[PDB]
RNA sequence: UUGAACAGAGAGCAUUUCCGGCAGCAGAGAUUUCAGCUGU
């Protein structure tokens, strides 16, 4: 009779010499492990209760912020960690966000600065050091357009007359300023909408639309030829430079206060304006809204894309910012603080990690766009954990349980009230007008992607 | 873990081998259990580049044992198929890891380059010049590879530009060595009479002269004096006159005796002027 | 692609008893694609799977395999698995209930009369050795080796590793069977009360008491695959329990009589009751049908037990009898004692041995070994039996190797990954889909007499 | 169990393996270990006595104050507990939550009585010297140190005469006669 | 409380989520070439360097 | 971006190649600020590709004096040009990371296609492998560096003093 | 902004241009592998 049993034998299972690690034997028979959605459940819940313990959103304000509230801010596309920031007193500032202090401030204007945004000013005459200068360029009500240059230590190529290399100048007041992404070329906004170049020291076209002044200006970040601008009467207008005209307008219920190019997609741009949400759209066609991000309180005051694409950050009148997945439209983060005033300006910096705001009482703030992630490099365990983690808690996301969990946030007090009495306010809203579509006979059913568009020049076929 | 990984990715190359009816399922779980000893070993801690070095060996004798087991069994010499290629591969990847880990045994390094050498038409000889590359950047101060280097680029490819580059560079790297000052005075004299022979044989069928070989003759002596005049005397030259025309001397002594050996080996070319 | 043991690897899914969406039908095509590829890999592993099964085959028509002596076992195979084989004699205390670790590695033996002791069986090392002079039922390990709970005269008492109270629990007031769910932190208790009580473990409260309503426990059994406790009654009735309902689950007519013994396999699919009605009774537990029946036992099985490889054990007495393949749905599997005539459809025992002098306590199988450890009158014997034991153990779920280390950090993230007692469901893939309510469409709110005719109108 | 880590203690607060809810502080395990008891399950059969003269003193509150049968059976309650020692004087009915323990029908014990009039020197040499078989209530020998006294019997707790550590304390003074055999 | 509610968005049918949810994505349950392709994420970032605009081939 | 990294040290000179940046607004944080003393973490961050070892004591301490006044010397002359990629001098330059703001000035006069860093990325890069040392070096040196280091500072500093032994 | 010749990199993309078929023969290195002509 042949025989045979289980021989281990210990040379394969425990090792000879005692610097080397122990053998893991694989079997991968589901008789051997047992439950398995019962154990990737509770690994998803453990996932979404340590995020919710992990938040820890605020990285720090930088510098002493400034005198008189943060209205303009503008980071360099090129540079990681370099910011300009002007408040309401004139004086602008550029930031190093490394060591989180000022490269320089300015005394820049006497008004407010409207706009500032930076450039690499192609002059055909000099050649452009942005190895050791960068340039800032702003807008003010003192009817000043004003190019600055910043010494800079980044590289230590070279071993110097730093500010206000040109003072561009307009008979009103400007408003809003954007540079183009080459070509030397900006734009600025206000009673109305001039081109300019750093070379030539008038506007080298005017394009308006009509006599109506202009709030806010946003460039196209590819297909860099394409303007896109807010005017106080409720209209969003594109603008195209080839043509160096307007190319079709829109005209919303209330006020946009400003606009963000996908610097992924190239024609989608995002609106955030005065009935309190933002709005997806489509310049191929702007008859309805790609998207409607609606959980604002108060007016929206300031949006930007993720260099990504993937979503946006939206801060608000209600003293908050927040953070939306492009495809969802709900907010996906709330970030507060007792400190925080009015947020009125919010960038999403180029490492697509961090997020900027300038509030109204002077200060500049950083934080990260997904709260419970860190920024130390990491080792394969652990990276392999934190991305497990995150496909587990993305696959049982809908779970009662975990949903609850990561749902919740701690909302301030006025934000909350606001919160249940405008959703107790939509329930009456909906009540009665369902009461009157079961009555009357040709109720149209509107979409809320149009529901916000009163109007459009150049109709649609 | 990642002998996991290995482990599953060395799977497809014995699906093959046992669809192609050499290998059965109880000595391909035999040869599995043997590599799963060799790849724990390899990355675990307290690694060693014998267990490499084994596993480099195991891996061939099993190739040679397919390869007979081939024209046995179906008495084709290659199955043109994954199981011919995979393990062959799988050694040079085994050389790749083991030359990142421990990068200091040139014995393991020449072994590397003389498994993807004899490998024939299928290796690439740009791969074999970004071994080439690497090494030559840990380690530019040892001279024999930079031999190694320009000896298979020209007595093999007869690569005459690149030749003349890799040697440059050593020279630049090591101007301190006269093996290296020789091997490239040799390769100068071979390369004109290489170029004067085919000359004599176009005019049998049917200027550029060795004083390049004169021109390194001559900075060989210039850094060469340089480079002893800086070595010995070392720190500082707190030395009375007796000691600087000792010195001096004793450079003149080593650098002639150099020249010595140089006419010594420079007989035997006798095919130029 | 093809991989010929794919099945079992393989996963069911929901049925009804193809859309419009262009996105959603690209996502369900890369999620077959991903399921195809996934359970193909994880296949493709039994390469990787470095041991072989044992076995013992007859090689001869006159060669029966029940009629193979352990002592021909012993010589028949290696030094390491004769020594393995353990016996020890302890006289004065009463029959030993056994029990083993969920890995090999510790045994633990309890006297009727109070001698619990708990070791390392194959080194030399035992590392609790209490004298508990109330006579004691039962014990299990907890997690580990490091607490062991023993079900004593009345209350169970929870003990550390060398043995030194920790518990003493007021509830579980006669145990005569406990039971440790290791995923769920639980230990399951009943006996003469008709009660069974889950208490957890880590956290030291009372999750479940439930009236059986039907008298003592006579027996009890966990199924490994969804953790539910299959409690056998005095009425030959089985009931399939969960700490999470009041009623039980399943109840099950298994015996006539009580009901002696119940063993569970480790792939939840099938059940031997055997009742005191010499009756052992082969159960599918996932469609509920009855297997095999084998009546007239010649004397009441007292115990069952089913390997990891699928073997039966049974003990009637001083007999242990083993069947390998009993655990089939053909007739043919049916296990017999004898082949009238020497047909080869008749499922004769795989091996079997006489414990001459006593009766048996109960039986367990070593789990990722070849032996059969059976506690009887005097003390412990392991018996080498060549199919019964998983020789591929996977090292990660639990390992016979492990270190101290490895057991500390392994304590820890079982504790973090413990599964919550309302999870426990007769399947377990019924924790992640929708209500059996809540319609199976998801809604899109879109959806969401001649003089009487003349004397109408009045 | 391992001292667990930060987002350790705050994701699992409630664990604890050493000690539960019902546990009570584990006044048993500590009571047992100050008094020394042999076996477990001591503490429990007092703390049914105890238990019991609550309820019956309860129900004894219950009925109204005027009759005869109330008032003897509380006075003979009181009296009764005075004289297993339980008490040391016959005051309140309020005692009979407020003073009756499973401390004090402890302290009534052989070894802590012994301990209490030095006769031992600690608990558990007391317990040592009547599992050897040297003390006596009375004339009879007592073996287990579950033998609480009463009041009355604190007064002939002596060791057995040929108990040769009374021997040896009697050798120490030297007043060791020998015609009494020890 | 461990089934959901509803069937949830992109889903049309619980045999359609249920099918995405039939395969887990544990390392004990998928080989390790299976577990990393089960959960890379979509948006793999460099983690220190500036992300551009996308530029295409003449749009 | 930081591409590579120039490290030199008495047995020689290095060129490390960065792998993954760290993070530059996060750069101050408390992980960031612990990565570069973890070992097991700052070897995704550095890899060693080339290292030039000298030629003895006397080019050690030429080397020395030029590393300390801030020139560019032939063996670091010999390492940049094995190991940088010949980038442009008008688009993209390669980036080097030295820790030494007056030898850039110096390696851009050589190599016009180099652009060099030293801030405080740079800067903890650059003490991520002094901390570190002979671990990232895989054993390819003669000569233990705190022996050659006790070596080139008595040397530097007699030569600096001009210490006679006269 | 394009063109030119030059110097290259291994870092991309095609496709039927050949080879990874057989001998005869000489050559190459330490009895195995390596290197080209005339046809299948």
């Amino acid at each position: 009779m042949k025989i045979k049993t289980i021989k281990r034998s210990a040379d394969d299972y425990v090792p000879v010499k005692s610097t080397q690690e122990s053998q893991m034997p694989r079997n991968l028979n589901p008789e051997l492990h047992p439950f398995e959605r019962a154990r990737e459940y509770t690994k998803a819940l453990n996932a979404t209760k340590l995020e919710r313990m992990f938040a820890k959103p605020f990285v720090g304000q930088l510098g002493y912020g400034h005198r008189d509230g943060v209205y303009a801010i503008a980071k360099n596309y090129g540079s990681l960690n370099k910011l300009a920031t002007g408040s309401a007193d004139g004086v602008i500032k550029y930031w190093n966000m490394s060591t989180r202090e000022e490269f320089v401030s300015f005394k820049a204007h006497y008004g407010l600065v409207t706009g500032l945004c930076v450039t690499q000013p192609r002059f055909h005459d000099k050649k452009p050091d942005l190895k050791s200068q960068n340039f800032m360029l702003s807008c003010s009500d003192d009817k000043t357009v004003k190019l600055w240059s910043i010494n800079v230590d980044d590289y230590s190529n070279k071993n110097n007359e730093e500010g206000l290399i040109r003072t561009f100048d307009g008979e009103s007041a400007f408003q809003g300023i954007d540079s183009h992404r080459e070509n030397s070329t900006f734009a600025t906004g206000g009673a109305k909408i001039h081109l300019w170049d750093v070379n030539r020291l008038k506007p080298v076209s005017d394009l308006s639309w009509g006599a109506d002044n202009i709030t806010s200006l946003k460039f196209n970040q590819n297909e860099t030829d394409i303007l896109a601008s807010t005017g106080s009467d409720n209209s969003i207008v594109l603008y195209d430079l080839r043509t160096n005209s307007p190319t079709q307008k829109i005209v919303q219920t209330m006020r946009t206060n400003a606009i963000c190019w996908n610097p992924m997609e190239a024609f989608n741009f995002v609106t955030a304006n005065e009935d309190h949400n933002a709005y997806y759209y489509d310049m191929r066609n702007l008859s309805r809204s790609l998207n409607v991000f609606k959980d604002h309180v108060s007016a929206v005051m300031d949006v930007d894309f993720s260099p990504t694409g993937d979503e946006i950050v939206t801060g608000s009148y209600d003293k908050s910012i927040r953070i939306y997945k492009t495809n969802h439209g709900h907010s996906r983060e709330i970030y507060h603080t007792k400190r925080m005033q009015h947020v009125f300006q919010v960038k999403y910096s180029m490492d697509s990690k961090y997020i900027i705001s300038g509030s109204d009482d002077g200060n500049v703030r950083l934080w990260r766009s997904k709260a419970w992630e860190r920024s130390n490099v990491k080792t394969t365990r652990e990276k392999n954990k934190l991305e497990y983690d995150e496909k587990l808690k993305e696959r049982f996301r809908h779970m009662p349980e975990i949903k609850r969990i990561s749902r919740h946030r701690h909302v301030p007090q006025v934000i909350k009230k606001a919160q249940e009495i405008k959703n107790i306010e939509l329930s009456s809203i909906k009540r009665r007008e369902a009461n009157e579509r079961r009555t009357r006979k040709d109720m149209p059913y509107i979409s809320e992607r149009k529901k916000q568009i009163v109007g459009t020049v150049h109709k649609y076929e | 873990s990642k002998t996991r990984y290995y482990l599953e990715q060395c799977i497809p190359e014995m699906d093959d081998l046992v669809e192609k009816g050499l290998f059965t399922k109880n000595e391909v779980s035999l040869i599995m259990k043997k590599r799963t000893d060799f790849e724990h070993r390899l990355n675990s801690r307290g690694s060693s580049i014998n267990d490499y070095i084994k596993y480099i060996n195991y891996e061939s004798n099993v190739n040679k044992l397919r390869a007979k087991r081939c024209k046995r069994i179906l008495q084709v010499k290659k199955t043109n198929s994954l199981s011919d290629w995979s393990i062959q591969q799988r050694i040079g990847f085994i050389y790749q890891r083991g030359t990142n880990k421990f990068p200091q045994d040139l014995k393991f390094w020449a072994m590397y380059l003389n498994y993807m050498k004899a490998r024939g038409n299928q290796t690439s000889y740009k791969k074999i010049h970004n071994i080439y590359n690497q090494l030559l950047k840990l380690h530019p101060t040892n001279v024999d590879i930079w031999i190694s280097c320009a000896k298979y680029e020209y007595e093999v490819h007869a690569n005459f530009k690149s030749c003349r580059n890799i040697f440059q560079n050593g020279l630049r790297f090591n101007p301190d060595v006269p093996k290296l000052w020789y091997e490239y005075v040799k390769f100068e004299l071979n390369f004109i009479t290489k170029l004067i022979n085919r000359r004599k044989v176009m005019g049998l069928i049917n200027a550029l002269r060795g004083d390049i070989a004169l021109t390194i003759f001559d900075v060989c002596m210039k850094t060469l004096g340089k480079h002893y005049i800086n070595k010995h005397k070392g720190y500082y030259a707190i030395s009375d006159s007796k000691m600087n025309i000792e010195l001096n001397k004793e450079t003149l002594n080593y650098l002639f005796s150099e020249s010595l050996r140089y006419i010594k080996l420079f007989d035997e070319f006798l095919d130029l002027e | 692609k093809e991989r010929e043991n794919q099945n079992k690897f393989e996963r069911s899914t929901y049925t009804n008893n193809q859309t419009k969406d262009k996105k959603l039908r690209a996502g369900l095509k890369k999620i077959d694609e991903q399921y195809k590829k996934a359970v193909s890999s994880a296949a493709a592993t039994d390469y990787l799977l470095p041991e072989s099964n044992g076995y013992l085959e007859p090689e001869n028509e006159l060669e029966k395999t029940f009629k193979v002596q352990q002592s021909e076992i012993k010589s028949s195979v290696d030094v390491s698995t004769a020594n393995k084989a353990l016996d020890l004699s302890l006289k004065e205390f009463g029959p030993y209930h056994i029990k083993y670790a969920k890995n090999g590695t510790h045994l633990l033996i309890t006297g009727r009369k109070g001698h619990v002791a708990s070791m390392d069986w194959r080194k030399g090392q035992l590392r609790a050795e209490l004298f508990l002079n109330e006579t004691c039922h039962s014990a299990t390990y907890l997690q580990n080796e490091q607490y062991f709970a023993v079900a004593q005269k009345k209350y169970t008492f929870i003990y550390d590793h060398e043995g030194t109270e920790l518990h003493r629990l007021k509830q579980h007031i006669e145990a005569r069977h406990l039971d440790f769910l290791p995923y769920h932190y639980l230990l399951v208790t009943a006996g003469e009360t008709g009660w069974l009580k889950y208490h957890d473990v880590s956290t030291g409260q009372l999750v479940s008491e439930l009236r059986t309503k039907a008298g003592p426990t006579m027996a009890m059994a966990q199924n490994p695959w969804n953790a539910v406790m299959h409690l056998g009654h005095s009425n030959g009735t089985v009931s399939l329990w969960s700490p999470s309902m009041p009623e039980p689950l399943v109840k099950l007519l298994s015996a006539r009589g009580p009901v002696n013994s119940i063993a569970i396999d480790r792939s939840g699919y099938y059940m031997a009751t055997t009742g005191a009605d010499r009756s052992m009774k082969i159960w599918d537990i996932r469609n509920f049908k009855q297997l095999h029946s084998v009546e007239s036992l010649p004397t009441p099985g007292t115990n069952v037990s089913i390997s990891d490889t699928g073997l039966l054990a049974l003990s009637r007495g001083p007999h242990v009898t083993l069947w390998k393949d009993a655990l089939k749905l053909s007739g043919d599997s049916k296990p017999c004692f004898g082949s009238m005539g020497g047909n080869p459809h008749r499922n004769t025992p795989y091996m079997s041995h006489l414990f001459a002098g006593n009766k048996v306590e109960n039986l367990g199988f070593v789990p990722f070994e070849d032996l059969l450890g059976v506690g009887h009158q005097t003390g412990i014997t392991n018996l080498i039996v060549p199919g019964a034991g998983e020789a591929n153990y996977d090292a990660l779920e639990l390992n016979p190797f492990e270190t101290k280390k490895q057991r500390q950090e392994q304590e820890v993230r079982t504790l973090l990954n413990k599964l919550p007692a309302d999870t426990i469901t007769l399947d377990p893939n019924s924790i992640g889909s929708v209500d059996k309510r809540s319609s199976t469409i998801r809604l899109n709110a879109k959806d969401l007499d001649v003089i009487e005719e003349a004397l109408s109108r009045f | 169990v391992r001292k667990l880590k930060h987002h350790e203690q705050k994701l699992l607060k409630k664990v604890d393996f050493l000690e539960w809810k019902q546990d009570q502080g584990h006044r048993d395990t500590q009571v047992m270990r100050t008094y020394h008891i042999q076996n477990r399950e001591d503490y429990h059969k007092y703390n049914r006595i105890c238990g019991d003269i609550r309820r019956l003193a309860n129900k004894l509150s219950l009925l109204p104050p005027t009759d005869p049968f109330r008032r003897k059976h509380e006075q003979l309650l009181l009296d009764k507990l005075y004289a297993m020692g339980v008490l040391t004087t016959k005051s309140k009915i309020s005692d009979l939550e407020n003073k009756v323990t499973v401390s004090a029908i402890c302290r009534r014990r052989l070894p802590v009585i012994m301990h209490r009039l030095k006769m031992a020197e600690t608990i558990q040499d007391a317990v040592k010297f009547i599992e050897q078989g040297h003390v006596r209530v009375g004339p009879n020998l007592i073996n287990d140190p579950a033998y609480l006294v009463t009041r009355n019997m604190e007064d002939y707790v002596t060791w057995v005469d040929n108990s040769k550590i009374k021997k040896t304390l009697l050798r120490y003074r030297n007043q060791i006669d020998d015609f009494d055999f020890s | 409380k461990y089934q959901s509610s509803a069937v949830p968005f992109p889903f049309e049918n619980r045999e359609q989520y249920e099918r995405s949810l039939r395969m887990p994505i544990g390392q004990e349950w998928t080989s390790r070439a299976s577990h990393q392709e089960l959960i890379k994420p979509r948006i793999m970032t460099k983690p220190g360097q500036v992300i551009d605009p996308l530029k295409a081939p003449f749009k | 971006p930081i591409e590579y990294l120039l490290f030199e040290e008495p047995t020689g000179y290095a060129v490390f190649k960065v792998k993954l940046q760290q993070d530059d607004i996060g750069s101050r944080l408390k992980e960031v600020q612990e990565q570069i003393n973890d070992f097991g973490a700052f070897t995704k961050l550095i890899e060693l590709v080339s290292f030039a070892p000298f030629k003895g004591a006397a080019e050690a301490l030429e080397n020395a004096n030029d590393i300390s006044e801030g020139l560019v010397s032939e063996s670091l002359k010999a390492i940049l040009d094995l190991n940088l990629p010949k980038a442009s001098s008008k688009k993209k330059n390669i980036t080097l990371a030295i820790s030494d703001k007056n030898l850039g000035p110096s390696i851009k006069e050589e190599f016009p296609y180099v652009d060099c860093i030293s801030n405080e990325l740079a800067q903890d890069l650059i003490r991520g492998v002094r901390l570190h040392g002979e671990k990232l070096f895989k054993g390819l040196q003669s000569g233990d560096l705190e022996r050659a280091q006790l070596g080139l500072g008595h040397a530097y500093s007699r030569a600096k003093v001009k210490f006679s032994v006269q």
